[PDB]
């Protein structure tokens, strides 16, 4: 049975080795940039000039093939600018200068990412009602008791979106990413961000349009979106299905520690220099022990930069050699006759 | 007491249910699984809106399910029970109603008048009236111990005066005082009466009723013409159905073992529930008192901590309710039924004989694994290891031996003429009567079936017997149609320790001689002779025969010979005479007449009868000794004839010392300490028990014990214990002369001090409260009243067929059955150990990690079928290998296929497996896209491939713990997977119009992304890494027999079992039977 064994375990290690050295070699080809503006409200200067970001706030992920080190790219630096004259969801702006050390080609993606949120609870990942989402004909009764627990509806009116996931939009924007120092000419280079496909095309369906059964003014919007929504609904229903921020969010993350997809590029470069991205903190995680950060990364074939899975196949193999190698070596010191009657029960004094 | 007048009601109720009352009953004997009232509280808490999670009727269904399937199987075995009593409770008796009118055995109480006539069974206990052949004398058959047929004389007064029904009718003799109804088959009493009776001073005079005079019910298969009797202690009231007992609800030692493992896989639920609720109750307070999005509106009664900590309590025991699956239940329910579908359907334990198959029925379907841990078999001699059926076989004249006779027959030589005597002793010494209703047949009706294959035997082989037409007996010699006449009977019965029995006869020629005819015992007769140097010679010749008959094994009687001057005949005629009124100690003068008469005698010869045992006894007696077995036998026939039967089925060996125990002199205590103390004195286990003759050779010791020392040792406890030390340290205890009670007793003496595994086999109600008393009870089916295959779970024709269904069936179905409960577990603890493990990383709040659809599928279709195959159609070792070499039985004899230490290791290869899927992937989708696409990675694309990851794992890690293999092995290891593959790719592309399906886009979210292909993989090669190395290494290092034997089989198939030096090779006397006085003394009366 060993003679059968001791070739599966190396075939086990020279198919796993090569797939994991590709596993590492492609998400090695990944280039990733985190910021962490959490504490921009506070620790931020906001007189208008940029201190450098403390070192725990941000972290590069350079590629494998990058000339430089991690300590050479300059330390980022951002500002703070909290004024009441702007328009609602614009009043506090933190403004970050990065440096892209490389040229990081077609396939760069932002997204945001959350730490100590958990949209896995299960309050909370049970927390929204698909039928009234989708449109269909609810009641008052039936979404009271719906899943939408505990923002069901008040006075009468139901909440549409109910639930304890569509209360939690994460209503942070970051609208602009600007080179500083274009190559090109001119002042300044727009990187064009693009908030248009950030969801797959089939999470549309879950959501509607407009609602056919209650007039606006029946319906309440839910009680974090007082800010945004003053009056209520009084232009129409949200339109649920024309934006993606909604439905990227409405996805629960598996994870506390969580990436959402906010804006994407895919025809252009993002050139060597210092690039300025602005953010409207609107969504606080200090009060629960949270942060909100930034990140920007690039796609191989594998995805982001996890490497986890190559090295695992990697030690895998290398498991697999050395028992293989053990066990050749116990065969050749006392090798044992297959179906032998010598060690049978009554066969023995 | 009754006082009848010219109770109990009827029928056997073998049944264990009622039409009123079997859902009751049936919901508590399924109740008492644990398990169930789990499965009942889990249903009663979703019932409850806030845990409802599809639909109460659908979280109901299953246990409804479990509940009507387990109810119809119970139904159909009760219903099987039905037909069984209804063809006995149907039968045809014809009781007076002024004629005879047929019954149905319902309606007949206390009273009335039965007319049975012959060769048909007793519908209650009756008390003699009439019959047809003299002194309203009648004769009975076995089934109730014993192995002759006996006689019943008469009721005294009340005999006669009933030999119509006019009489039966035109009299009201009754008011009977019968007793208490007792379980003793030895006491009777009554007295019948009369209505109109006078004695000279007026009273009507009392009739006693004993039971030489009453016959029992359920045994009588009478041998004799009608009779007539009036029906008494009838219905649960009689002896057989007193001395059996209420039919069991027998379980297996695999559920007995099942019930702690459940209960440890509930208190693993409970101890992660109680974390569950204790870390989720503290972190909703601090999250409570920093408002988080996922914890906003928590002040309402039902919604606030506490109250929420206690909601996750009981969602803990909601979500991780597979620790302990319903549908294992249904499984092994259905795998139980099909292995006694095996068992009936196999064609090697099929009889087949004059016409009439009998297959092996199961009539418990569950108890099909608890053949394969049989420690201890108790078997009942009669009808069970024998076929009642007496033939002679060899005969020794004087010097020379016989197995010729015409050709030895030369009229002239002294051989001839001693020929001559022998037969004359054996066709004339017999109280047996011949019937001339067919010429030349001469049917033989004889009380002993020794004196039948005697007599029978002398007719075919020379000397035929005309009959008793008169008081004068006749013979036909094949010379012409001779007769002589018959003298005063001397029979001594074979009682008063009299091993003999003698003949006076006359000879009606003109010679006029008186010869005394003797037949008897070895000793007896060997003593009584006259030998001054020719008889010695011819009685050291005839030793020596005598010895190689009972070396063969035969039961021998030596007949006798004397020729009685007529002066001593007429002396001894008149002492007899003058002693046959002697009052005070009749049986001494008797006794005394007889060894007056005989004072010398010639010897003839002996013979040789053997009691044939059924086909393939002593092989299969073997065979199970092999296997480890300890075989005893239960019978209630007389001491002689079972230690026979014990030496003629290898039960007793040559070289077996034999400790016969008997109540007499010494008490029998004393006489197992004494035993103990001469014969196992040098053991030093016996020292902490001891905290308070005849023989052949050294090398084994036996114990033979009689009823009465029996029922000695179970009235106290050191008696007892003594008892269980001496036949545990026995190879085979031989129980003779035993009440069905005391076979009872003995299964629970074993069952409760020892704690093992036992079996009872047998063909009588005896065997019937035996087979009832044991974990597994077995009945022989034998045309005798079919009592002991209605109160059984197994139903046979043949003790090899026992041999077979212990060996292969038991051992395979224990294997499966263990095999199958294991993997069950270990599926189970791989789908909960992945949540368990995501419920580390989500707070504890007990949240499903996988769509709900992957988890409500995880039994009914992904792993189902590895399972079903495992318990229905695995082998361990071919069947060939498992007949040739009993001794593979060990591993399913000292249970270890099953227990806690394989349950441990499967838990924890589950909870490792789990945590190797769980965390690899996990780890692995810590990421920001998963694909080149840039979507972020949401909790159910991780979820799916751990789902799949794990069913994958699951159905491999079955395949690999199964020996056999062939196509069908593959389609359900691959048929899971292939299910859970195309449902993934199905389920996410319905259009959520259609449906929510809760997973819209996994078609691409996973079949798209490196992670999933690669992280699948990994998963299962890692996860089934440990189990198929453990197995090479457990194979190739530490073998089991069974394994060796596997792969000699597969590698070596030249080998032969059965004669190989290392495999097969290596291996690895007097009876006779009397009715002990009654007809007998009775012929004394007629014929003085
Ligand atoms: C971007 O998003 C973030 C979050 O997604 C937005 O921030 C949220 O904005 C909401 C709207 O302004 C805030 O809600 C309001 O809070 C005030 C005061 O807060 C306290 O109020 C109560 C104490 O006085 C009490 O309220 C309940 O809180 C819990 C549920 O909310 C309950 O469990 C609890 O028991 C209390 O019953 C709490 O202590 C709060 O801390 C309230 O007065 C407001 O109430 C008014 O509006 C509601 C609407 O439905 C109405 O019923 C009331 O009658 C009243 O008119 C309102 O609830 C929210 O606190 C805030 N969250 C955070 C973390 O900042 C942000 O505004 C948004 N920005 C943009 C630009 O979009
Ligand atoms: C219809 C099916 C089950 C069918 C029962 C009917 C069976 C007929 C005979 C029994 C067959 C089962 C196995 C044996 C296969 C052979 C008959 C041996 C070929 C489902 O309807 C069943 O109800 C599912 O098994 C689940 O619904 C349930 O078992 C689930 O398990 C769990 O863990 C959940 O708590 C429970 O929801
Ligand atoms: C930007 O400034 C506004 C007001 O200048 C802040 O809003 C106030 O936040 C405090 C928090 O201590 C509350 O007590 C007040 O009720 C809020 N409103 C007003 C009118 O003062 C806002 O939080 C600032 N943005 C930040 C810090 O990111
Ligand atoms: C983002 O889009 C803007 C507008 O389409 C681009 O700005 C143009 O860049 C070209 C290249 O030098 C100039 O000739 C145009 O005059 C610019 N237009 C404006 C309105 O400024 C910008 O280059 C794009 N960014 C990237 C990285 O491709
Ligand atoms: C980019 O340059 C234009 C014109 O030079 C200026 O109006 C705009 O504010 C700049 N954007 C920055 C510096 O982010
Ligand atoms: F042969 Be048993 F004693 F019925
Ligand atoms: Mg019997």
């Amino acid at each position: 049975t060993p003679k059968s064994v001791l070739p599966t375990l190396l075939i086990i290690g020279i198919i796993f080795a090569p797939i994991g050295a590709l596993i590492v070699w492609g998400s090695g080809k990944v280039t990733t940039i985190t910021l962490d503006y959490t504490e921009c409200d506070v620790d931020a200067p906001t007189d208008g000039s940029y201190q450098a970001m403390p070192n725990s706030a941000y972290q590069y992920d350079l590629a494998t093939s990058s000339s430089v080190s991690e300590s050479s790219i300059a330390s980022p630096t951002w500002t703070f600018s909290n004024d009441s004259s702007r328009e609602v969801g614009e009043t506090a702006r933190c403004e970050i200068e990065f440096e892209v050390p490389y040229d990081l080609g077609p396939g760069l993606f932002l997204y945001y990412k959350l730490t100590n949120y958990y949209q896995n609870h299960r309050r909370y990942s049970s927390s929204f009602d698909a039928t009234q989402l989708i449109g269909d004909s609810r009641s008052l009764s039936q979404i009271n008791g719906g899943n939408c627990k505990p923002i069901t509806s008040r006075d009468g009116k139901p909440y549409y979106p109910c639930g304890l996931i569509a209360n939690s939009l994460f209503n942070d924007t970051f609208p602009s990413v600007v080179l500083l120092n274009p190559t090109n000419g001119a002042q300044n280079q727009t990187y064009n961000f693009s908030e248009s496909g950030i969801a797959w095309g089939g999470i549309k369906k879950n959501y509607a349009s407009t609602l056919t059964y209650i007039s606006p003014s029946d319906v309440l919007p839910p009680p974090n979106w007082a800010l945004k929504y003053p009056n209520g609904y009084v232009d129409g229903f949200p339109n649920l299905r024309e934006d993606e921020h909604f439905q990227v969010w409405m996805r629960v993350a598996a994870l506390p520690t969580f990436r959402k997809l906010w804006a994407r590029n895919d025809g252009e470069i993002m050139s060597q220099g210092r690039y300025r991205i602005v953010a409207n903190m609107n969504y606080p995680v200090k009060q629960f022990s949270g942060t909100k950060s930034i990140v920007i990364s690039t796609v191989s074939w594998i995805g982001g930069k996890q490497p986890f899975l190559g090295w695992a196949y990697i030690a895998a193999a290398i498991l697999c050699v050395v028992l293989a190698v053990a066990g050749l070596i116990r065969h050749l010191v006392k090798p044992r006759k297959l179906g032998d009657m010598s060690l049978l029960s009554w066969n023995q004094p | 007491p009754r006082s009848v007048f010219i109770f109990a009601t009827n029928q056997n109720v073998t049944s264990k249910y009622t039409v009123i009352t079997f859902i009751p009953k049936n919901l508590f004997e399924q109740f008492r699984r644990v398990a169930n009232c789990f499965f009942l509280a889990i249903s009663i808490l979703q019932f409850f809106p806030k845990f409802s999670t599809i639909s109460p009727g659908l979280v109901i269904l299953p246990l409804i399910i479990v509940l009507a399937i387990t109810a119809l199987k119970d139904g159909y075995e009760d219903i099987k029970r039905h037909q069984a009593d209804h063809r006995t409770n149907h039968a045809i008796v014809h009781v007076l109603g002024l004629g005879w009118h047929r019954t149905i055995w319902e309606d007949v109480k206390v009273g009335d008048f039965v007319k049975i006539y012959e060769n048909e069974q007793f519908p209650a206990d009756i008390v003699i009236c009439a019959t047809s052949e003299e002194e309203d004398v009648a004769y009975i058959e076995t089934k109730n111990l014993d192995g002759e047929t006996n006689l019943k004389s008469r009721n005294g007064v009340p005999g006669l005066s009933h030999l119509n029904t006019a009489e039966a009718c035109a009299k009201a003799h009754l008011c009977i005082d019968l007793d208490a109804p007792e379980s003793n088959m030895f006491r009777l009493n009554g007295a019948v009466i009369n209505l109109e009776e006078y004695d000279e001073d007026e009273q009507h005079p009392i009739h006693p009723i004993t039971l030489e005079t009453t016959m029992l019910r359920g045994c009588v298969l009478k041998n004799t013409a009608w009779v007539i009797g009036i029906i008494v202690y009838t219905g649960e009231d009689t002896k057989i159905i007193r001395n059996a007992g209420a039919t069991p609800s027998k379980r297996s030692k695999v559920e007995k073992q099942m019930n702690p493992q459940v209960i440890i896989n509930l208190v693993i639920l409970a101890a992660i529930a109680v974390v569950c609720a204790i870390v989720d109750h503290v972190n909703e307070v601090e999250w409570d008192r920093q408002q988080a999005y996922w914890m906003l509106f928590a002040d309402t009664s039902g919604d606030n901590p506490n109250i929420n900590g206690l909601v996750t309590f009981a969602n803990a025991f909601i979500t991780f309710q597979n620790i302990v699956p319903i549908s294992l239940y249904i499984s092994i329910e259905a795998v139980r039924t099909i292995q006694a579908a095996f068992i009936y359907w196999d064609r090697d334990i099929k009889y087949k004989k004059d016409g009439v198959t009998t297959r092996t029925t199961a009539r418990s379907w569950n108890l099909s694994d608890d053949l394969g841990q049989i420690e201890y078999i108790f078997s009942d001699k009669t009808g069970t290891l024998t076929q009642n059926a007496m033939i002679f076989r060899q005969c020794s004249v004087g010097g020379k031996i016989y197995t010729l006779d015409k050709d030895l027959e030369a009229h002239d030589s002294e051989q001839s003429r001693i020929l001559h005597g022998f037969f004359a002793v054996l066709g004339l010494c017999h109280t047996v009567l011949a019937a001339e209703t067919e010429p030349g047949v001469i049917e033989y009706k004889a009380q002993s079936p020794d004196e039948a294959a005697l007599v029978q035997s002398a007719a075919d082989v020379g000397f035929v017997f005309r009959g008793r037409d008169h008081n004068i007996l006749r013979m036909s010699t094949p010379f012409s149609d001779v007769s002589d006449e018959y003298e005063l009977l001397h029979v001594l019965e074979f009682n008063s320790a009299r091993k003999r029995m003698s003949v006076i006869l006359r000879k009606l020629d003109e010679d006029g001689r008186i010869f005394l005819l003797c037949k008897g015992a070895d000793n007896v007769i060997f003593e009584r002779l006259t030998k001054d140097s020719n008889q010695r010679e011819m009685r050291e010749k005839t030793d020596q025969d005598l010895q190689y008959f009972a070396s063969e094994g035969l039961r021998t009687l030596c007949l006798a010979y004397r020729i009685l001057d007529p002066q001593v005949y007429e002396q001894w005629a008149k002492e007899y005479h003058n002693a046959t009124v002697a009052l005070q100690d009749r049986e001494e003068r008797i006794e005394s007449v007889s060894s007056s008469i005989e004072r010398d005698l010639i010897l003839l010869g002996a013979t040789a009868i053997e009691d044939k045992l059924q086909d393939g006894v002593p092989d299969t007696i073997s065979d199970l000794k092999r296997a480890g077995i300890k075989v005893w036998v239960a019978t209630g026939d007389k001491l002689e004839t079972a230690v026979a039967i014990g030496y003629t089925t290898n039960l007793l060996t040559k070289d077996t010392n034999l400790i016969v125990v008997r109540e007499g002199r010494h008490s029998i205590g004393d006489q197992l300490r004494e035993a103990l103390e001469e014969f196992f004195g040098e053991d030093a286990g016996l020292r902490t028990t001891l905290s308070r003759d005849n023989g052949t050779r050294p090398g084994g010791f036996s114990l033979v014990i009689e009823g009465h020392a029996l029922a000695h040792c179970f009235d106290d406890e050191e008696t007892e214990a003594l008892l269980l030390a001496l036949s545990t340290r026995c190879n085979t205890v031989i129980c003779c002369r035993v009440s069905p009670l005391q076979k009872a007793q003995i299964v629970h003496l074993i069952k409760d001090n020892l704690g093992v595994m036992c079996l009872a086999i047998g063909d009588g109600a005896n065997d019937v409260s035996m087979i009832q008393a044991a974990d597994v009870g077995v009945g022989i089916s034998g045309e005798e009243g079919l009592q002991a295959v209605n109160s059984s779970d197994y139903a046979i024709a043949q003790f090899r067929y026992l041999k077979r269904l212990l060996l292969v069936h038991g051992h395979w179905s224990y294997f499966r059955n263990s095999s199958m409960i294991l993997n069950f577990f270990y599926k189970n603890i791989i789908g909960i150990g992945v949540l368990f493990w995501f419920m580390i990383y989500c707070g504890w709040s007990t949240t499903y990690v996988f769509a709900y659809v992957y988890l409500l599928f995880w039994n009914v279709f992904w792993t189902l079928v590895p399972v079903i195959a495992i318990g229905l159609f695995d082998r361990n070792i071919d069947d060939e290998t498992l007949m040739a070499l009993p001794e593979l039985y060990r591993a399913s004899r000292e249970g270890k296929y099953f227990g806690l230490m394989r349950f441990a290791y499967y838990i924890f290869e589950g909870v490792y497996q789990s945590a190797v899927i769980y965390f690899f992937l996990n780890y692995t989708y810590v990421t920001t896209t998963a694909r080149g696409d840039g979507y972020d990675v949401y909790m159910y694309e991780m979820s799916t491939t751990q789902a799949i990851g794990a069913v994958m794992v699951a159905n491999l890690f079955s395949g690999l713990n199964i020996d056999a293999w062939t196509g069908w092995v593959w389609f359900a290891i691959w048929f899971g997977p292939f299910l859970i593959w195309v449902f993934t790719a199905v389920y996410s592309v319905i259009p959520p119009s259609s449906f929510y399906t809760g997973v819209y886009g996994n078609d691409v979210f996973l079949f798209r992304s490196a992670a999933y292909w690669f992280g699948w993989p990994f998963v299962t090669i890692i996860a089934l890494l440990p189990r198929y190395l453990i197995k090479t290494f457990r194979q190739n290092i530490f073998p089991n027999d069974v394994d060796t034997m596997r792969l000699v089989r597969k590698y070596h198939p030249e080998v032969d079992l059965y004669n190989h030096p290392m495999l097969g090779g290596k291996l690895a006397g007097f009876g006779f039977t009397m009715e002990e006085g009654g007809v007998a003394i009775q012929r004394m009366q007629s014929r003085l």
